[PDB]
């Protein structure tokens, strides 16, 4: 028996990292029966097992599998076909290209009988062809008889024994019922992102080279690198070297208007930390981890500690975080920030979200939703809620609750299937033992209890306005405004009343009272906070 | 607003002796048996 | 033991049956091979080669899934946290299911029986139905839940609802489940609005006797029933169950017990504060307060529970 | 025999540090360095903002900057045939070259560049949930089973130009296929005062422009 595994083949020079459990699968359900002595296997009558496919989100190594496993085995040449390569115009011409793939295997079948050797086929973006049997209702037909003639030639009335294909897919939905069953493609499996493990063996992978030469400066850490990267995929860590790689090169490179390399700086050429500090803050972008600018176009002034109702909400934020994160019988706890308008309940959101330390936090916002209609925003918040499901912790915050629903308060009007689409993703719990947070901000309690849509939410905090004239002076001390004898005659007219001012609005009278001469602007300001304070 | 066609074509039953062989023809007639 | 396999096995097909065999075979075969850097197949322990039960189970919850019907994974979803019995109410709603299930197989005269479970929100319905459902084992056996069809018009839900219901009408046998029905045809007190088509859909199926000689039950889960009463749609069910709340300080007691948490004298302290009064709360609020206490210091733990349900306070 | 101030652009002198820092940097350095350091080359550039700014100008200019061979072009909705199967085959054309040139030689063939125009038009969003699009899925994957699969490249570089950055599938927005992006804005004072000067320099060689301007 010449072994169908090639005669040298070890899994360190795969070069693949992190997919050690799917690839011992595959291998065990897919390889064990052809390595095991043939007596023993034409005893027990068993026959091989010709499919696999694999599916999962854009970048994480299923081309790079495919190609591997496809040059393990020692035995010809895989027959690729690079998507919809197989279509004509002239009628049954399609066909003819899908059975000229096989005819190799049957001739050699025939000739040889049991000592065939493994023939490969890849079908490289198989979703292009292979769809629903029927729904695609209007095109000339030709799907309907490409999916009859690869369904009849996989498994027909004649038995093959040598074949193996695999397929490629994002979408593992529209791909059709009867091509999924145990007789044609059995093993099926998932790429996801890595854990800390898997991006370490990758990094060590990819710098084993410069290594080598001794083109890495000891300075460079790669526990730090490990670490410091969260729910980074494989293709952003190559492109993250890559553009380290690229800043060193440019650093010894002189001038642009005349191309011109310097060999003194050439000779001694070495890659730092800084080079990978800034690759990592200016050009790599992930797109299931957590990003700088969400952060900075919402708490735009930071936080500032005008009283004692400030702290109490963050501590409690903090204490439904460590709840949601290391407890169970409890994987999905949800909280509603609620208080009068202009009160600034949209900063202290985002501040609770970003204090977490979660690897996945979004913002669902209806500034990015202007002019859709219901359609578009069901689908909008089902597709955030999708990508939130595919990682170990996550939290999302949904922003003006009113607003999405298109309230008003005459009539009343508003969308049901947004109401809707929101009341039944508020129960939902994550599939397997993933977690999730969801934070709710509104300023209308009372239409919202009207619609039942409190019994959903896990509990409610309170943020509450500038009431005690002394924390007007506090937040007037802090903000860096008018002190001295100013501050003095402005205490004088306040402490023997009452005010009840939002947060956000003092921010707006201070700065519109500030553009007269330098001798009006106390007058103006108090005439412009007695004309607002409407204490209810 | 959309509808992608198909085509089916046909053959032509070429003849050598439709013409230019005709002549051929008489000249193989009409001179060498002549 | 092949009858074990046999009656395992539901709803499988033969190419199912091949594949669960196959895959046994694989794993046991795969013992033998060592995939180190190198691939070795060892030649002194093979030839003795043997299939275990155990590797039929491994496959049979591993690597084989059937596509007719529902499957384990739905039931550990609903059904979550077990059924523990905090007092007599537990056991009845079981029982009259027990008596409805037996009652839809050995007659004739009423080939069709339907029933309805009603109660306060929060007061574990959908994990009832669930289990009287499992209980029957009948041969096929569907959930018809509504956090599949998010974004759904009101023509989709009609067809879901249609089809899952045309696959109960090929079998001898079979029990469906309509769970948060007050949610399937959208409703909301503001209006009132809702979905008609919906409505009128379900008001047909729920009388219409399938073909000759087949059975069929149907159970229905609910939380507002005066509403469901004032659409004419309440003297279409045959029956109907209630299914009500904690309502005193021993079944309180009991259920915390019978949990694990509060042990010792922090039990004795809480029913010093608790058997002056009656409460009333459901079973799954009653799973989070004691998430919520369980947070704060060492110490520091009765009181914010005591509070929490000092807070949550109302009656009918 | 080039440099910056003769390629006739003026404004544009930060947004094009970058793109030759990171898409030509990797092909001009000692070629013994770079190949012991194992990296492979960028094969992409996005090209956005207002319409009517200089974008196609850097486009030909880039283009005949290099010894690379003449650019192709791509005129956006130039590859829509009407019979199955028949844009797949303006797509697959494109690549000939490229594959031929990979194939006979290696390692060392000269750059080959394909400047896409109106990238939007139709590398639209694939989508999901059920339905077809029609004819753009079909280009969509035959396009982005050629840059990124199988079979691996070295020699080519894609450049494309268009005014709206979020109309364009995901999948082909990730590194490793058109990974650089860069926006073209309006230009401030300076660069209107360069501007005029590149485009009156002509007249004020010849004493034709006035002293009182
Ligand atoms: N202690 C604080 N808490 C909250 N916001 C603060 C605080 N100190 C300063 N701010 C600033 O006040 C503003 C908070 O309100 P923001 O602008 O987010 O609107 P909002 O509360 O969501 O309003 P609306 O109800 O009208 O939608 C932000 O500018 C934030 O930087
Ligand atoms: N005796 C019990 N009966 C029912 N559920 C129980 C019991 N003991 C514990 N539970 C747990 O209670 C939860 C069942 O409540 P469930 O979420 O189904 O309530 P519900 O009335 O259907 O909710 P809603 O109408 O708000 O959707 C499950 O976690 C189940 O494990
Ligand atoms: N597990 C892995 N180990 C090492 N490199 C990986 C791994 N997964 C991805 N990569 C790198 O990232 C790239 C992944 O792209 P590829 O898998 O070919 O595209 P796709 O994910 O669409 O199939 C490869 O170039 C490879 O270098
Ligand atoms: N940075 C620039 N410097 C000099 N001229 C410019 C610049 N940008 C645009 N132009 C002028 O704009 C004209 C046309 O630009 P065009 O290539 O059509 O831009 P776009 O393709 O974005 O519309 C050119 O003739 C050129 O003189
Ligand atoms: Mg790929
Ligand atoms: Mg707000
Ligand atoms: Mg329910
Ligand atoms: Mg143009």
């Amino acid at each position: 028996r010449q072994s169908i595994i090639n005669p040298d083949w070890n899994f360190e020079k795969m070069g693949i990292g992190g997919l050690d459990k799917e690839f011992s699968d595959i291998f065990r359900r897919a390889f064990a029966s052809r390595v095991f002595p043939p007596e023993i296997v034409e005893q027990m009558g068993c026959k091989h097992v010709k499919g696999i496919l694999l599916y999962g989100p854009p970048g994480c190594g299923k081309t790079l599998l495919a190609r591997q496993i496809g040059k393990m085995l020692n035995a010809r040449e895989p027959k690729v076909v690079n998507g919809p390569e197989i279509l004509n115009k002239y009628v049954g011409e399609s066909e003819a290209n899908i059975r000229k793939l096989f005819a190799d295997a049957e001739e050699e079948q025939r000739r040889l009988g049991a000592n065939s050797g493994l023939h490969i086929i890849i079908f490289d973006e198989i979703d292009a062809i292979c769809k629903q049997r029927g729904s695609m209702a209007g095109s000339t037909g030709v799907h309907d008889t490409v999916v009859n003639q690869l369904l009849s030639k996989i498994d027909g009335v004649e038995q093959l024994n040598n074949i193996l294909v695999i397929g490629m897919t994002n979408r593992p939905d529209l791909i059709d019922e009867a091509l999924l069953r145990p007789g044609r493609l059995e093993v099926k499996m998932e790429i996801g992102l890595p854990d800390e493990k898997g991006r370490l063996q990758i990094l060590h992978i990819h710098t084993a080279r410069m290594r080598g030469h001794q083109l890495l400066s000891a300075d460079v850490d790669i526990k730090e690198l490990a670490v410091e990267t969260k729910n980074f995929s494989g293709a952003e860590l190559e492109g993250l070297v890559r553009a380290a790689q690229s800043t060193a090169m440019n650093r010894h490179i002189k001038a642009s208007t005349k191309v011109e390399v310097d060999m003194e700086k050439a000779e001694s050429l070495q890659v730092t930390r800084g080079d990978f500090l800034a690759s990592l803050e200016n050009d790599i972008k992930p797109a299931f981890g957590t990003n700088q600018e969400d952060y900075a176009s919402y708490i735009m002034n930071g936080i500032i500690k005008w009283g004692d109702p400030v702290t109490r909400v963050l501590d409690d934020g903090e204490l439904l975080v460590q709840q949601t994160k290391n407890s169970d019988r409890t994987p999905l706890v949800s909280v509603l920030l609620e208080g009068p308008p202009h009160s600034g309940k949209t900063a202290l959101a985002a501040k609770i979200a970003e204090e977490s330390n979660f690897p996945f936090i979004k913002i669902c916002s209806p500034d990015k939703m202007i002019g859709f209609s219901e359609t578009a925003k069901c689908q909008a918040m089902k597709k955030i809620f999708d990508d939130a499901y595919k990682s170990q912790l996550s939290c999302v915050v949904v922003d003006d609750i009113e607003r999405l629903l298109d309230y008003v308060p005459i009539g009343p009007r508003f969308s049901n299937l947004v109401l809707q689409a929101l009341l039944v993703l508020l129960k939902k719990a994550p599939p397997q033992g993933r977690k999730l947070l969801i934070i709710g901000t509104t300023s209308r309690k009372d239409v919202l209890q009207e619609m039942e849509m409190l019994n959903a939410f896990s509990t409610t905090i309170h943020v509450p306005n500038i009431a005690t004239g002394e924390q007007l002076l506090e937040a007037l001390e802090l903000l860096g405004n008018f002190k001295d004898k100013e501050r003095t005659t402005i205490a004088q007219q306040v402490k023997g009343k009452k005010v009840w001012i939002g947060i956000k609005k003092l921010l707006m009278l201070i700065e519109m009272s500030l553009q007269m001469d330098p001798e009006y602007r106390v007058r103006k300001f108090l005439a412009l906070l007695r004309e607002e304070g409407a204490s209810p | 607003i959309i509808m992608d066609s198909s085509i089916s074509k046909q053959a032509l039953s070429e003849i050598e002796t439709r013409h230019s062989e005709i002549i051929k023809l008489e000249n193989s007639i009409r001179e060498l048996h002549d």
